[PDB]
């Protein structure tokens, strides 16, 4: 089911993000037990810039996904810890994404900490190795210098480019922030593969 | 609509046209419904545009009924001892005693102990033709056990030749053979008689019709043919031709109530086409459209009349291969000599090369 | 719920529940009203029981428009509320009703019982169709069609034109 | 069904709380026996067709538009029998005027 | 084209689904092509068939002959005043009680019972045991109590199960207290009848299809394989088939643009639009670049 | 122009008498209809009508060709043979412009044709 | 709607200097040739501005006028 | 040389010499073909569509095989041998079982080709060279129409309950009652066979009208979303 | 209430209005209806009906008044 | 087709529209289909069956040969 796939592929997501785990991996039984008891499983990883990315895995029937007060408490407590906190990732059931109160607390604490990136994603984002899916063309983030020279040669503003959501599964796995540029190598039945650059825009939900 | 005088065919088809006034509904109302044969020409319709199937033409024998004497038949039904009035039977009696609801023009009057018996008795009274008018509709619904009598205006009727069986004698002989077999006789099979079914129409009647001395009214009054409505057509097993009736002359498993004339399923415009059943039916529909837009003697009073966009063609010929339609509409067109051949590529894609001298 | 709408200049856009029309016509008892549709109350078989439960749920459904009279057995109250929605006034609204409700059965007060029996039969047939006992009526079959020309078409147009040009002034 | 004896109406259920108590518009109440506990039910595609076509099957030997087959009637010994194919299960039923019905279904 | 239920591809229904960007639920001909994990078992048609059977969604009401929402409670210490027809259940209701000492009827029970009769023909047809049904119902319905008969007996004795509602389910309706206990009890029947006993949700059917595929050999030749078996389902659930271990999760092909977009992203949805339009165009379709114009226009914003 | 089988056609060529093809007996067409107009639309009634009318003209009769009357095209072709023509209604034919005979015998005969009242002077 | 100012008057147009007729086959015309009847050829006109390089070519048109073909009927 | 033939000679002439050369070559080769038939002659006859008496018997025997195969399926229905597989009801299984049994074999071309002289038959040559017509057209004219199918199913009993037409009994089991036409066009259809062809023929006319209007509304919405 | 009715054959100012006269002159082939008995109304008549002047006429009789002897009528 | 079809024809009178008509909208530019990238035009009907009759190896008269006069007459 969703929990075992999420458990096996969240670490593939962390490795694909070029992140190193601060803690140690627990067996699957311990993970599911901790999800059932605490209501979430928190995985902390460190980026190349020594920033901290915390991954929260919320069970379907946990208290946090139902009552916004506990979500507020958890987020406010973790965000006040003495960590660099490059990003916060919250993995929940897809029906939770349609729950207005949880979204309200997410956006409220996002406004409370302008520096920290807080993102909430469904399970299916991390229930597979997204970059290894055949139907997904190879995405890669390009630096602002490469994007700047490409736009200068093309006489384009970033807003003229085709757009891509920051919540797109390949972009989530890449870790692309809004305002960044992602180059896609798409297969072509007319040219036998092609390259486009898409502008990353604000995340959905 | 404006009477378009393209030809006599256009006139009598414009007066024979029935008008109905991107969904499944649009598809379904334009189809050839299985209730059409004999009443609506299965070929005639528009071939282009949204008017496909929106225009319906009466078949050749199809007529439109006038309102019959509803009250006379209603009093005959009420006075019938086989019908029990509504004030005498309750709903509980209806379901318990197996009574069938009797309607006249959709108005429920009385109930009967046997729907089939009532329908057959009144169909016989209609065949004889004095007490029950031949244009009345007597429909028995075997699925809900109702007998409906219809005499309202607007019914489509067509005459159908009646087929008669010896099914009563066949049944009696079957019982006799069974009883002989049960008594122990070895030759009980000799008691069985062959089943016979036929129409009473004889070649003499055909000659008399052609001679003019026999009319349809005489055939109806003699019990040879009777008028059938789509309502009653749902109660009929019709042999599509005298060939099919003759093939099953002794088939007790296929007992027809009527025998059809195959040309009756087409209208005048469709019957103009010769060997239409040897052609794709869509082309016969194309003929129904095109036969009504051809020049000719569009109106025999043309010089007295002042007309707009009316074309009078000097020369008309009877077709060398004529059809039954030309007995009723003046033939317009010519028996051109045509060569089916390639001649220089000038007749490609539905073009024609014409003789300038012929023009 | 089973709501019966009569299309008329006075009666329009109103969907009277069926039992109300049955009670306005007499025989206020709901058991006999049910019998008018099921034809037998002491009968087995699943179609009859399904009909009875269907009619029960129809009776008990709260009509947002006919809330006060949903349970009333006072026939005069039903007729009065109908009149305001559309004893001498009690009769007139009932007298206009039978003329506009199944006129082919009759337009006089001696045809109310047969009108109710026929209406019960119609409801029964609709319920048989909803039970998949029978298919819907074929909209293209010619058993249920009529062809009208000249005589019928002009007379109805003459009838409409006669009052407005002769009688109306 | 429960019909109010005071006014011949239908009494609603109002399950309260361990027992059924039928309630009318009169305020009349008759409670209810052990057979009143069936709140709802459903039987799946079972027990139909023969009763659904009871009138039609009874009328079949007399309808002249029904297909007939060459087969002796075991009851009255007619070499022809009326053949009926009803339902999506395509149930063949052979009936005769005498009353033979061949109840397979 | 067919007009059968499950896939309404008649007329212009499918092009409108593509061009008007209808969501997954609005689709009437959704399909998935699932590849069996690992290529050696791929050629096994019997293996592919049993994976298909395990994938088809099995709803509880599929296994049920009849059900009756009764008004009766069970305590095992009282008379309980049971329904006269179903008072014979107490012969095996006591037998169940002595066989399951760990599942005594609780005190918070209600008097709303749902007696159902299982279809043993369907159970053996899909190879579903009674305990598999019982475990599925308890896992998904924590606010009910379930008793049942014994499944080992032969024909003539039916499999009977009664779900007894608990008072916990009724207390959740205070926010919508206009609905009485009857409406809640009937409501839980619909939820209970639609509980998933087996299969992937949304997979109405799963048929084994023979695929044409290419592969590179040890010699480097590109050969075309005609012995490859895969599962073609009615209905789309990419996430559901992704969680299945018997399905290659990286080669799931759905006919839906909406499900491809939510699961895979805009670039995969853009490729799905091309493939979906090309299916409609037939074998006399336009140049491929005209399909790129449609898909790139429809996906230029990051959304379909 | 149209035949009674619904095969419409636009007249685009007027050839003089000397330019029309003619048979060995001097029979020449009024209309030259492409054989490619037959196979797709399957207007076989027109073919059968021409076959029957070839024998009708030589016998000096007008025959009933109503739909659903019994038809035997083999017997109609045998009737053609009995009237002195070939089994098919095909004759040796000469090109009018050159005088050369076609290698194939050409099917030529009387087919009833109608002028549809759509006029080019009205349309243009 | 389809008859409105946008769809009928703006996105479409009624135009001058245009002819319509039934089409028919001509195997003696090249694939990029169209057979234009002479009556329409005199109705529809081609505007030729007179200069030194075309004055001699345009004179036969001008002299023919409406009487003879190839003619001309207008001068600005 | 055909129109729309990718990789044909005119496509090649366009690729190497230009589309104007291809247009000039289409006209020039057209004149050669037309000037050849100016001497060769080409015609179609009623005898071109006529089967020999031996081939007509061969076609009759083929159809009798299809009717017997349909008849045996009926006998399996009379005795209840029709066992529908999972996913289909008995009616659905029977209907698809009858459609398969009433399909014409490939060998129906054998009597047609026996009667046809390919080097001289104008009807065959028009079909065989791709000029006009198809093999099903030739079989329908010469051998038999076969089974009428509307929306990949036989004629539904819409006349009444269990009746397709007034000419057939209720719950008729003969294949002819449901759109099987044993006759060919040359043989002439009977009245009920002609009616079924009309339903199929009118169905195509309706589809042509509805498709053009339905595609037109989609075409304009496609234009406005893409024109920029 | 009205109880006196008689539709009369079409009249021209009174002379019998023949269908040809109505067609050429542009009138309406209508007949008066009576409703003491009075009449202010006219009602179009169907050619060929018993209320038409051509009901009883034979082929030659139809020819003398200018009507088509062969057409059935049935129009207004 | 030629079963009654009508087509509009307008002759460009302006110099700009005439230059455009000749260089851009000439039907030589539509010989290859934009939709399918294949050729649109070719032989139809008589020329399709006449090309087969011309190029077939054998006729019923023997070999498919013509003398010099008829070979010249084809051109
Ligand atoms: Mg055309
Ligand atoms: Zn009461
Ligand atoms: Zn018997």
């Amino acid at each position: 089911m969703a929990m075992q796939k999420l458990f096996t592929y969240i670490y593939e997501f962390i490795e694909y993000r070029k992140m190193v785990l601060l803690e140690e991996k627990v067996p699957y039984d311990k993970f599911v037990q901790m999800v059932l008891n605490t209501g979430f499983f928190r995985i902390n990883a460190e980026t190349l810039n020594h920033g901290i990315v915390s991954v929260f895995i919320f069970g379907a029937n946990g208290k946090y996904v139902h009552h916004g007060g506990d979500m507020r408490t958890l987020l406010t407590n973790t965000l006040n810890e003495k960590k660099h906190y490059e990003e916060l990732i919250l993995i929940v059931d897809k029906p939770v994404l349609s729950k207005k109160n949880i979204l309200d607390i997410i956006v409220e604490q996002r406004a409370a900490n302008p520096t920290i990136v807080i993102n909430i994603y469904p399970y299916h984002l991390f229930c597979i190795n997204i970059p290894k899916v055949s139907a997904i063309p190879k995405h890669k983030l390009i630096t602002q210098e490469e994007a700047q020279e490409f736009l200068g040669r093309e006489y384009l503003q970033p807003q003229d480019l085709m757009q891509i959501s920051a919540s797109d599964p390949p972009v989530v796995w890449l870790g692309g922030r809004p305002g960044d540029f992602v180059q896609i190598e798409r297969p072509s039945e007319t040219a036998m593969h092609a390259v486009v650059i898409r502008f990353i825009t604000k995340s959905k939900i | 609509q404006s009477l378009e005088r393209k030809n006599l065919l256009n006139t009598i088809s414009a007066l024979r046209t029935v008008n109905t006034h991107q969904t499944e509904r649009a598809d379904m109302m334009r189809r050839v419904h299985a209730s059409y044969p004999g009443y609506i020409c299965v070929a005639q319709s528009a071939d282009t545009g949204e008017k496909v199937g929106m225009s319906k033409q009466l078949a050749i024998t199809a007529n439109v009924c006038t309102a019959g004497e509803v009250l006379s038949l209603k009093q005959r039904l009420l006075s019938d001892p086989a019908i029990q009035q509504l004030a005498d039977v309750s709903n509980k009696d209806i379901v318990r005693k197996g009574l069938a609801r009797v309607f006249i023009n959709g108005e429920w009057i009385g109930c009967c102990t046997n729907a089939f018996e009532l329908a057959q008795r009144y169909r016989m009274l209609r065949r004889e033709g004095k007490v029950v008018h031949p244009h009345t509709t007597i429909y028995w619904d075997s699925m809900v056990d109702e007998v409906e009598f219809w005499l309202d205006v607007g019914r489509l009727t067509r005459p159908l030749l009646i087929v008669d069986n010896n099914i009563e004698k066949y049944n009696q002989a079957c019982y006799k053979a069974a009883e002989a077999r049960k008594k122990g006789d070895k030759d009980w099979e000799k008691h069985k008689i062959p089943f016979i079914q036929n129409t009473r129409f004889t070649p003499q009647m055909a000659k008399d019709i052609l001679a003019g001395t026999l009319t349809l009214e005489d055939l109806v009054a003699q019990g040879i043919c009777e008028f059938i409505t789509p309502e009653e057509a749902e109660n009929c097993l019709v042999a599509f031709s005298i060939i099919e009736l003759r093939k099953h002359k002794h088939d007790v498993t296929r007992r027809f109530t009527h025998v059809d004339v195959p040309q009756a399923i087409l209208g005048l415009a469709a019957l103009v086409s010769p060997y239409a059943n040897c052609t794709q039916p869509a082309r016969v529909t194309y003929e129904t459209n095109q036969g009504r837009q051809t020049g000719g003697w569009y109106c025999f009073s043309w010089p007295y009349r002042v007309d707009m966009n009316r074309f009078f063609q000097f020369y008309n010929e009877m077709p060398l291969v004529k059809t039954i339609a030309h007995n009723y509409v003046i033939p317009n067109g010519l028996n051109t000599i045509v060569a089916y051949m390639i001649y220089g590529g000038y007749n490609q894609e539905d073009s024609v090369i014409v003789s300038q001298s012929f023009i | 719920a089973i709501t019966i709408e009569i299309n008329s200049t006075k009666f329009s856009k109103l969907r009277i529940p069926w039992y109300l029309i049955f009670r306005m016509f007499g025989m206020t008892g709901d058991d006999s009203i049910i019998e008018q549709v099921v034809f037998d109350l002491e009968s087995n078989s699943l179609v009859n029981t399904f009909m009875i439960e269907i009619l029960e749920k129809s009776i008990h459904v709260l009509d947002p428009i006919f809330q006060p009279v949903q349970h009333e057995l006072n026939r005069e109250k039903i007729i009065q509320f109908l009149s305001e929605k559309v004893q001498y006034l009690n009769e007139r609204q009932l007298t206009i009703l039978d003329k506009i409700l199944l006129p082919h059965m009759g337009q006089t007060a001696d045809t109310r019982v047969r009108k109710l029996r026929f209406l019960g039969l119609l409801i029964h047939k609709i319920l048989l169709v909803i039970m998949n006992v029978f298919p819907p009526t074929d909209r293209d079959s010619y058993r249920t069609k009529r062809v009208h020309g000249s005589g019928v078409s002009l007379a109805k147009a003459f009838k409409a034109i006669f009052n407005t040009s002769v009688i109306a002034p | 069904m429960k019909i109010c004896k005071a006014c011949s109406s239908c009494m609603v259920r109002t399950y309260v709380d361990g027992n059924i108590i039928f309630r009318c518009s009169c305020g009349e109440s008759v409670q209810g026996d052990s057979q009143n506990l069936l709140v709802s039910s459903k039987v799946y595609h079972t027990g139909e067709m023969e009763d659904k076509y009871k009138i039609f099957i009874k009328n079949a030997p007399f309808d002249p538009t029904n297909c007939q087959i060459k087969k002796d009637c075991p009851n009255c010994h007619l070499d022809y029998l009326t053949q009926i194919c009803i339902g999506s299960q395509k149930i063949i039923i052979l009936v005769c005027r005498c009353g033979y019905m061949s109840n397979r279904g | 084209r067919s007009v059968a239920g499950g896939t309404n591809k008649s007329g212009i229904v499918r092009p409108q689904e593509i061009f008007s960007a209808k969501p997954v639920e609005a689709e009437q001909s959704s399909e998935m092509l699932l590849r069996l994990k690992n290529p050696e078992v791929e050629t096994n048609k019997t293996y592919a068939q049993e994976i298909a059977n395990s994938i088809e969604l099995i709803t509880f009401e599929r296994l049920i002959l009849q059900w009756h929402l009764l008004y009766e409670t069970y305590s095992s210490t009282k008379k309980n005043v049971m329904y006269p027809d179903f008072a014979s259940d107490v012969e095996w209701m006591t037998d169940f009680l002595e066989n399951h000492p760990l599942l005594q009827p609780p005190e918070d029970i209600a008097n709303w019972c749902i007696r159902l009769e299982l279809n043993k023909t369907t159970m053996i047809l899909k190879s579903i045991s009674l305990e598999s049904i019982i475990n599925s119902l308890r896992a998904k319905h924590p606010n009910t109590y379930i008793m049942h008969s014994v499944e080992n007996t032969a024909s003539g004795i039916p499999i009977i199960i009664r779900i007894y509602l608990r008072e916990s389910a009724f207390r959740r309706s205070t926010n919508t207290r206009m609905a009485t206990d009857e409406k809640i009890a009937v409501n839980v029947v619909d939820k209970l009848l639609n509980s998933t006993i087996r299969g992937i949700p949304g997979i109405k059917n799963a048929n084994v299809v023979k695929l044409m595929r290419h592969r590179v050999d040890a010699q480097g030749k590109l050969v075309r394989l005609d012995n490859i078996y895969a599962i073609k389902t009615n209905g789309t659930n990419i996430f559901g088939a992704m969680l299945d271990d018997n399905i290659d999760p990286y080669t799931i092909v759905s006919s839906s643009i909406g499900d491809t977009m939510e699961l895979y992203g805009i670039e995969a949805a853009r490729q799905k639009i091309i493939s979906e339009i090309r299916t409609v165009m037939g074998d006399k379709g336009p140049n491929h670049r005209h399909l790129l114009m449609y898909a790139d226009l429809m996906t230029r914003t990051g959304q379909v | 122009m149209s035949s009674r089988s619904g095969n419409k056609g636009i007249a685009a060529l007027a050839l003089p008498t000397s330019d029309m093809p003619f048979t060995e007996d001097g029979l020449q067409p009024d209309l030259i209809v492409n054989p490619h107009s037959h196979p797709s639309r399957m207007t076989n009634g027109q073919m059968i009508e021409t076959t029957v009318g070839l024998a009708n003209a030589l016998q000096g009769v007008v025959t009933d060709g109503t739909a659903f009357l019994p038809i035997n095209v083999q017997l109609l072709s045998e009737r053609l043979a009995q009237e002195g023509l070939r089994f098919n209604g095909c004759q040796k034919m000469f090109n009018g412009q050159t005088g050369e005979y076609f290698d194939a015998a050409i099917f030529i005969g009387p087919t009833y044709h109608q002028r549809l009242q759509k006029f080019v002077l009205d349309d243009r | 709607r389809k008859e409105g100012r946008i769809r009928k008057s703006l996105l479409g147009s009624q135009v001058w200097s245009i002819s319509r007729s039934t089409i028919c086959g001509n195997s003696d015309l090249h694939l990029d040739e169209v057979g234009y009847p002479i009556s329409f050829a005199r109705t529809l006109q081609v505007a030729e501005t007179v200069q030194h390089y075309n004055i001699n070519r345009l004179m036969p048109y001008f002299l023919n006028g409406k009487r003879q073909y190839p003619g001309c009927s207008r001068v600005y | 040389v055909g129109a729309g033939s990718s990789g044909g000679i005119y496509h090649l002439i366009s690729r190497r010499y230009g589309p104007q050369q291809a247009l000039k070559m289409i006209f020039a080769t057209q004149q050669l073909a037309l000037n050849y038939v100016r001497n060769a002659g080409f015609t179609v006859s009623t005898a071109d569509m006529l089967l020999t008496p031996e081939a007509h018997q061969e076609v009759q025997e083929i159809i009798n095989e299809l009717l017997l195969e349909s008849e045996e399926i009926n006998n399996r229905l009379l005795h209840g041998d029709i066992m529908p597989p999972i996913g289909l009801t008995t009616h659905d299984f029977y209907e698809k079982l009858q459609l398969n049994a009433l399909k014409f074999p490939d060998r129906i071309l054998k009597p047609i080709m026996n009667s046809i002289n390919p080097e001289t038959n104008g009807l065959f040559q028009m079909v065989a060279t791709g000029a006009k017509g198809s093999n099903p057209n030739m079989i329908h004219i010469m051998a038999g129409i076969g089974q009428i199918e509307i929306n990949t199913q036989r004629i539904q009993p819409q006349f009444s309950f269990g009746r397709t037409l007034v000419y057939y009994p209720r719950f008729a089991l003969e294949a002819q009652a449901y759109g099987f036409i044993c006759n060919s066009y040359i043989a002439g259809l009977t009245s009920p066979e002609f009616i079924f062809g009309e339903m199929n023929g009118r169905f195509d006319l309706i589809n042509k009208a509805l498709s053009t209007s339905s595609t037109g509304y989609a075409n304009r919405k496609a234009i406005f979303g893409l024109q920029s | 209430n009205f109880t006196d009715v008689n539709i009369e054959r079409p009249q021209h100012r009174k002379i019998n209005l023949l269908p040809n006269k109505a067609r050429l002159c542009g009138l309406s082939y209508s007949g008066p209806v009576n409703l003491p008995p009075f009449q202010v109304s006219t009602f179009p008549i169907m050619r060929g009906s018993n209320r038409c002047h051509t009901h009883h006429l034979s082929k030659t009789a139809k020819k003398e008044i200018g009507e088509d002897p062969n057409e059935p009528g049935g129009y207004f | 087709d030629f079963d009654g079809d009508q087509m509009n024809l307008w002759v460009p009178w302006s110099v700009m529209s005439r230059v455009e008509a000749e260089l851009l909208c000439s039907v030589r530019n539509w010989f290859i289909s934009t939709k399918s990238s294949g050729p649109v035009n070719g032989q139809v009907q008589d020329s399709t069956v006449g090309s087969f009759l011309l190029t077939r190896t054998n006729t019923p008269m023997g070999k498919n040969v013509m003398n010099k006069l008829h070979a010249m007459g084809l051109f």
